[PDB]
């Protein structure tokens, strides 16, 4: 009769299901639809800031195309 | 002969890991001399430009370094995309 | 919204933690033939509440011979320490990517010990003055272990970013190129969690508790929490370290499940392991890794040091 | 600020906890549970007497070993660099000394724990 | 020179006053002298990281390995004293008189 | 205003110090160092050595870890000190909090504090420099020339750590 | 004591000073200094006496402090040149530090009260040990950085070094205790003329090395360590407590004895550079040294001492451990000043 | 060094990472790369005790890149004087320099 | 000891070529191939002079030239470059892995029409 267990790691599995999507929702949520621009080097960051910059709304996620530029 | 093999069979018999351990240790370093392939690992890391190419300043006279970013002559990494 | 994000951490790793108390009890008892608890709601889904309300409303003891500033800040450090060492795990996009991700939560793994110690001396009995030097020797012994093992899997994978880790195993699970290096990791892992076959500080003999004898109510439930969230870390850790899952960028919920699956089975084998297996002795304790485990390790590292350069198969470093 | 800030609520939340631990119950403060414990009795006069212990070695071999850790850490950057044969000799020469240093704690009892 | 750079020098030098002023203990005055090395240690990062010399950025961890094993010798001398002696109180030590 | 946390990073850790260096009982002068060295991490981390904060953070809490190992075992009594015990604790600890503060205070007011070297109170963050890294952390490419051009650093050390692990031996054998 | 074990003990401690007079790189010399450290510890402790075990905590807990100040020093000329090279330092009181910090090392200002007590702690190989061999590292540092070093700095802390050198040993019998007082005084004696050459502190450093093993090889070759002990033995030795006298003669510097050159040689290159005032007092202080120099020689050989019955059976037994190079070791320390410009080679 | 076996048998043993304009791993050059190199090949073949007066404001020029004692110490100035007469309030900063 | 030599307000004023971060990742090697000259000399400049000061007009030339070369990426093919932007974007780390098809349908376009 182990499916007296199931239950029991179920609630258990949805305990650790909720920090999966609540993370990836979040920063799907937050830049803009675009999953989070990891910057893991200085190279990165300084692209982020330049997109920062250029967004005009300091948001980097903002991005805009050729259709900004002339 | 005789000895040599009864004790290798005793160490694989009484300190097993110890002998596994010994093994692989043992090939972990003969093998890189060995291996034709240690220069071409030598070749990955010079390939990566991890900084600028800062050009030369042009005055004629050097055919090898090619003049543009597109010219056929210069140095090549096919055997990268092959590998 | 970011302290939303921490706060949908935190909470849920403690509903996970307080239904391992259900599981572990359920698991136990149907491998040694016992109907585990089912009668504190639908399939004993209500009793982790019971028990937790019960040790909060229980009376926390003051050791008389004690110093209370440490026999309250070591369930802090344990607690504490055991949360913050989940932040950053590989969600698929995890909560705060840092560069040497793995070596930080290595070194935090070492932290343990620095609640261990005060809790076995502050709580001044035979028992815990025993066990804290006993479980300490435990954990940083195998601690070295670890550390050799997780470099040398790394040295296959390119960097300590551990989200990077994910794009090392794509098409292979990972243990298919280290399993003779997991076995080790997981039981090493074992070891430093103190469960039944390496736990060595309960000792219901002769250590009776080791750590959390004196310790009541709150803060001896606050060790068990961390004891119970090192678990769930530390399989989770194996569980991607080795247990490769695929993740496709827009739909993060898949690797999301396949991680999850992965935490679940590993625990499921935690608690597998300790049911059955007798617990060992203080001397082959030490004598598993130091005449063992330890000259292995070095060789495997050697072995997986040497094996990318003669491959020409070196890691990309960013 | 981000990573200091899930510090901050980690820290925060484990003192709540242990604040309501400590305070909500209620306790008589009768004098004679003050006496401590030992499988039914006290632990007489001891518990915090100076331990004779022999696995003072090991515990010192331990830290001997961590610096040598240490040595070996930068190694996933380090293969990363031109000339990997003399990284190669040379991380093989840190992990045979490792070895060296287990075998002379071997023979000469050493990592074998102190009777 | 900053400020930062005033507090770990200072730090530093507390850390020989404490060490150095011995109290009574052996043991916590061993303590303050490994604090020294972490001082000096951060202290050594701190230029090093400051102005680029990606060569120094190994020294600070040579800097630390040769430090402990200091202190490796410094505590296992602690027990030797211990043993026969019975603590670490610096004021029985004093059987090498003349 | 979390402005200051690169300078009061470095505050917490000079009376963090003082309290650990303040001759207390052998496990309070741990915690105090202990607390010096969680807060230094992040002085050194916001500078950006990332790896070598860790690699303290790592070692050095190992570091202390053994030292107190023998805490219990080669330094404990009947009667373990407190960090109330001796009242000259007390002076110790004071006469750490009101140095540092007074010339902090100077350094506030006047930014040309006189102690010792020639010092300015203006905050530490301007001595950052600007630039890049492309696509390598500087710290960690730089320990990891150790395997390349620390030619002779890795000799000695490894030399030195077989030598200690030989004295460790023949000083703790015994006879 | 495994014998192969007492050999790698033995050239760790020498790589470890041979490490400190060839790296160029500070921290290369830090890292000397310890290996050295960590390499000595033990071999003081073979004995293994409690005396042992204070005179090795003693040496760790002063020799670890100096290494750390060695390393303030370090840091801070690091911080105000960025520049590892060994050299003249850039930083005054960076300069101050590392003086402190080898001084601590070689036992010359009020720094120096380990010396004679952890020479009373351990054997008398380990003395020879500690008093010859553990000074080549800090001298030699402190020759690289006589470019900048404060000469008032320097002439105080030799001073001091052959002040209380000479006094402490005046109220000491054991030979041991004796023997680290005389070092002392010799250290103020180099150290004195390290500033204005090197080349004579170099030379004043092989007179001090030779004479020191020419002493200490004696001692153990009569095994005394009182001076009643060594009262004793102008029986079985005569020959032994005569060279015993001789180099005791060599000891303050009385012509025309090896001990002289050095203390002529100082005392001619400072009248070279207007101090006249400052070589007076050692050449007054050598008295002191003088003294119990004197004394030893009256115990040893100029007047018999009462022996032992027992002793006599000594006579039936000969030493065995040859202890070679004692020979030339006497010579070379006892006639030399016919080849004082050889000092020129040094340079 | 005392016995300088680095350039007698020829090799560098430490030389290498002495100073802070070698070749740094992947030509990752330092904060005073230019000034320490004006002041090395300043400074060259001449005496220490005769380049130290010669290659002086070269000296002095790379401390102050190291540790930019004068540039902030000339900064802290303007600070001053600009929280001064901003309590005092004279001149609003333009908008570059508020957004 | 000298005052300084910086240019002008008016000196330091171009057209600030204003993309974002996948729109230039996915530019890139075109960009590249067909712009090098200017920005091979700009910074040929740069390195020789070591001196910003003197190389502003290649500072003007490059961009120029780079947005002489987004206008005509402009007056052609665009909504391959529009997906094949927005799909780099989408990623992380601006990853050209998980874009190959996309890719294809631009790297025809610059290669059939320009
Ligand atoms: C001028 C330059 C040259 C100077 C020469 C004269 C001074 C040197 C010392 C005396 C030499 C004569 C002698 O008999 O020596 C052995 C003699 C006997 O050894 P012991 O340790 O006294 O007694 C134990 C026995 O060796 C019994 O054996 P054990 O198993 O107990 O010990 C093993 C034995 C060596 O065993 C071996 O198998 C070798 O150990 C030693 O000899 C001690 C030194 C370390 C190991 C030997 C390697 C030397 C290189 O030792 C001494 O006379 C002094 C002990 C230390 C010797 C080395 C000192 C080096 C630094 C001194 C200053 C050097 C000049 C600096 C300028
Ligand atoms: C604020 C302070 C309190 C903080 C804790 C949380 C709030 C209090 C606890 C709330 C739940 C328990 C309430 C008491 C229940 C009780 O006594 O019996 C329950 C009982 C259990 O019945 P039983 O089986 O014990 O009955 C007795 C049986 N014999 C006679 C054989 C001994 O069940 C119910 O009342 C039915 C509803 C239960 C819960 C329904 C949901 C379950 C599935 C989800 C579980 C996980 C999420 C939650
Ligand atoms: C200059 C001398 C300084 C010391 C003078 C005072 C001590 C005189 C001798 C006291 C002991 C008396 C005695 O019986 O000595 C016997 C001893 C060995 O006898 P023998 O072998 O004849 O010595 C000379 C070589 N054939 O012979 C001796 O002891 C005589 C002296 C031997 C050493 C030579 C003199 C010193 C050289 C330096």
């Amino acid at each position: 009769m182990w499916f007296e267990i199931l239950p029991g790691i179920a609630v258990m599995a949805a305990c650790l299901f909720i920090p999966g999507m609540a993370t990836a929702h979040i920063h799907k949520f937050t830049n803009g639809g675009k999953e989070k621009r990891v910057a893991h080097f200085s190279y990165q960051w300084n692209l982020m800031e330049r997109d920062r910059c250029i967004s005009g709304v300091n948001r980097y996620h903002v991005t805009k195309g050729l259709e900004n530029i002339d | 002969a005789g000895r040599i093999a009864s004790f290798l069979k005793n160490a694989w018999a009484k300190e097993p890991v110890l002998v596994a351990s010994f093994a692989i240790g043992g090939l972990a370093i003969i093998l890189p001399s060995l291996s034709p392939y240690t220069n071409y690992a030598i070749r990955i890391n010079r390939a990566t430009p991890y900084n600028y190419p800062v050009p030369l300043r042009d005055d004629g006279n050097m055919p090898d370094v090619p003049s543009h970013p597109q010219d056929p002559q210069g140095p090549s990494l096919e055997w990268l995309k092959n590998l | 919204m970011f302290m939303i994000n921490i706060l949908s951490l935190i909470i849920p790793i403690l509903l996970a933690v307080a239904f391992l108390t259900l599981v572990e009890r359920k698991v136990l008892g149907y491998m040694q033939l016992r109907k585990g608890p089912n009668v504190v709601g639908p399939y004993g889904l209500l009793q982790p509440i019971a028990d937790a309300l019960k040790l909060v409303t229980k009376e926390p003891l003051r050791p008389g011979t004690s110093s209370i500033s440490m026999f309250i800040i070591a369930p802090i450090l344990g607690l504490s320490l055991a949360l913050t060492m989940w932040v950053p795990l590989p969600m698929p996009y995890p909560l705060i990517n840092m560069n040497l991700g793995v070596l930080f939560m290595l070194a935090m793994s070492s932290l343990a010990v620095y609640s261990i110690l005060w809790s076995g001396w502050a709580s001044n009995s035979k028992y815990a003055l025993i066990g804290a030097l006993r479980a300490v020797a435990q954990t940083i012994s195998y601690e070295v272990t670890l550390a050799i093992i997780l470099l040398s899997v790394l040295l296959m994978n390119g960097s300590y970013t551990l989200s990077t880790l994910i794009t090392t195993q794509e098409h292979i699970w990972m243990i298919f190129t280290s399993w003779p290096l997991a076995m080790m990791w997981f039981i090493s892992t074992l070891a430093e969690t103190n469960r039944a076959p390496f736990d060595l500080t309960e000792g219901e003999s002769e250590l009776v508790s080791g750590f959390n004898v004196e310790y009541a109510a709150g803060p001896f439930a606050m060790f068990f929490m961390a004891e119970y969230a090192n678990i769930i870390m530390m399989n989770a850790f194996t569980a991607i370290l080795f247990l490769g899952a695929s993740h496709d960028p827009h739909t993060p919920e898949l690797y999301t499940i396949n991680f999850v699956l992965k935490t679940l089975a590993l625990t499921i084998t935690f608690l597998w392991i300790r049911a059955s297996y007798p617990r060992f002795r203080y001397d082959q304790l030490m004598h598993l890794l130091w005449k063992s485990f330890l000259p292995l390790t070095l060789a495997l590292c050697m072995w997986h040091i040497s094996l990318p350069i003669m491959t020409a198969s070196i890691p990309p470093q960013s | 600020m981000n990573i200091m800030l899930t510090l901050l609520t980690n820290v925060t939340l484990a003192s709540l906890l242990v604040l309501i631990a400590f305070w909500l119950p209620q306790l008589n403060a009768y004098s004679e549970k003050t006496s401590p414990y030992e499988c039914g009795f006290d632990p007489m006069g001891s518990a915090r007497l100076p331990f004779s212990m022999k696995f003072f070695l090991v515990a010192i071999t331990f830290l001997l070993f961590d610096l040598e850790i240490a040595l070996l850490l930068p190694l996933p950057w380090a293969s990363q660099t031109n000339n990997l044969k003399t990284m190669l000799t040379m991380a093989l020469f840190l992990l045979i000394l490792l070895a060296a240093s287990l075998a002379y704690e071997w023979t000469q009892k050493g990592l074998e724990w102190a009777e | 020179m900053p400020l930062v750079y005033m507090n770990i020098i200072m730090a530093f030098a507390i850390a020989l006053a404490g060490l150095l002023m011995y109290r009574s203990h052996l043991m916590s005055s061993l303590l303050c002298l490994e604090g020294m090395m972490l001082s000096l240690f951060i202290m050594s990062t701190l230029i090093i990281l400051n102005t680029h010399f990606t060569l120094a950025n190994m020294m600070p961890i040579i800097l630390l390995v040769f430090a402990a094993c200091e202190a490796a010798l410094g505590l296992s001398l602690l027990v030797m004293v211990s043993n026969t002696y019975g603590t670490d109180y610096v004021q029985n030590l004093n059987l090498l008189q003349c | 205003m979390t402005m200051y946390i690169a300078f009061i990073l470095s505050t917490i850790f000079v009376i963090g110090f003082v309290g650990f260096s303040s001759k207390p009982s052998p496990i309070y002068g741990g915690l105090g160092l202990i607390v010096s060295g969680g807060v230094g991490c992040g002085i050194v981390l916001n500078f950006g050595g990332s790896f070598l904060g860790l690699m303290v953070f790592l070692i050095y809490l190992g570091g202390m870890l053994v030292v107190f190992g023998y805490t219990t075992a080669m330094a404990t009594e009947m009667y373990p000190e407190v960090w109330v015990s001796n009242k000259t604790v007390f002076g110790a600890f004071v006469s750490g909090l009101m140095m540092e503060f007074c010339m902090v205070y100077y350094a506030l007011k006047e930014e040309e504090v006189e102690i010792i070297f020639k010092f300015n109170g203006l905050g530490d963050w301007v001595i950052y420099d600007t630039g890049d890294s492309g696509f390598f952390s500087e710290e960690a490419m730089g320990i990891a020339a150790l395997y390349s051009y620390g030619t002779w650093l890795v000799i000695v050390t490894g030399w030195s750590l077989l030598i200690g692990v030989v004295v460790i031996m023949e000083i703790t054998r015994g006879n | 004591m495994n014998p192969i074990i007492y050999t790698t003990l033995i050239m760790t401690v020498m790589s470890g000073t041979m490490l400190v007079m060839i790296s160029s790189h500070w921290l290369l010399i830090w890292i000397g200094f310890e290996m050295n450290l960590l390499a000595m510890i033990p071999v003081l402790m073979k004995n293994f006496n409690p005396r042992a075990t204070e005179a090795a905590t003693k040496y760790f807990l002063t020799q670890a402090t100096a290494s750390m100040m060695l390393m303030m020093a370090i840091i801070i000329n690091l911080l105000y040149s960025g520049q590892w090279t060994i050299t003249k330092m850039f930083n005054p009181v960076a300069m101050t530090m590392m003086t402190m910090a080898l001084a601590m090392k070689l036992g010359l200002s009020p720094f120096h009260f380990w010396v004679p007590e952890v020479t009373q702690g351990i054997s008398l190989q380990a003395g020879l040990l500690l008093l010859t061999w553990q000074k080549l590292a800090p001298l030699s540092v402190l020759c690289q950085i006589s470019q900048s070093i404060n000469p008032n700095l320097m002439l105080t802390m030799a001073m001091l070094s052959i002040l209380i050198g000479g006094w402490g040993g005046l109220n000491q019998t054991q030979l041991r205790k004796i023997m680290a007082y005389s070092s002392i005084a010799h250290m103020g004696w180099m150290t004195a003329v390290l500033p204005y050459n090197t080349t004579m502190t170099i030379l004043n450093l092989l007179i001090y090395i030779t004479m020191t093993l020419a002493m200490f090889m004696l001692l153990i070759h009569s095994s005394a360590t009182t001076t009643l002990s060594l009262s004793h033995t102008w029986n079985k030795m005569p020959v032994i407590t005569s060279l015993m006298m001789v180099t005791l003669l060599s000891m303050g510097g009385l012509p025309p004895l090896s001990g002289f050159m050095p203390k002529w040689m100082i005392i001619q290159e400072m009248t070279k550079n207007e101090s006249i005032i400052m070589p007076t007092l050692m050449a007054m202080t050598a008295l002191l040294n003088l003294y119990f120099y004197m004394r030893l020689a009256y115990s040893s050989s100029l007047t018999m001492f009462p022996s032992t019955n027992n002793m006599k059976m000594k006579w039936q037994f000969e030493h065995t451990k040859q202890m070679k190079l004692l020979p030339t070791m006497i010579v070379l320390s006892t006639l030399v000043l016919p080849m004082t410009p050889a000092l020129s080679s040094l340079n | 060094p005392f016995f300088d076996v680095q350039k007698r048998l020829g090799l560098d043993l430490d030389r290498w990472m002495t100073i802070q304009s070698a070749e740094q791993p992947h030509k990752i050059p330092g904060r005073c790369h230019a000034f320490e190199k004006e002041w090395i090949e300043c400074a060259h073949g001449i005496g220490g005790i005769r380049a130290e007066k010669e290659c002086k404001i070269e000296f002095d020029d790379f401390v102050e890149c190291l540790l930019r004692q004068k540039t902030m110490k000339r900064l802290s100035a303007i600070k001053r004087q600009r929280d001064k007469l901003i309590k005092e309030g004279k001149y609003t900063p333009p908008p570059h320099h508020l957004g | 000891p000298g005052i300084v030599e910086l240019p002008t307000l008016e000196d330091l004023k171009v057209q600030e070529v204003k993309v974002s971060s996948s729109v230039l990742k996915a530019a890139a090697h075109h960009y590249g191939a067909q712009c090098d000259k200017p920005n091979k000399e700009f910074m040929l400049c740069r390195w020789e002079e070591k001196d910003p000061r003197r190389c502003l007009e290649e500072g003007k030339l490059v961009n120029q030239c780079a947005l002489d070369f987004f206008r005509q990426i402009k007056r052609h093919c665009a909504e391959p470059f529009t997906e094949y932007w927005t799909c780099i974007d989408y990623s992380g780390l601006q990853l050209f892995r998980h874009c190959r098809k996309q890719q294809a349908k631009f790297d025809e376009c610059v290669l059939d029409k320009l």
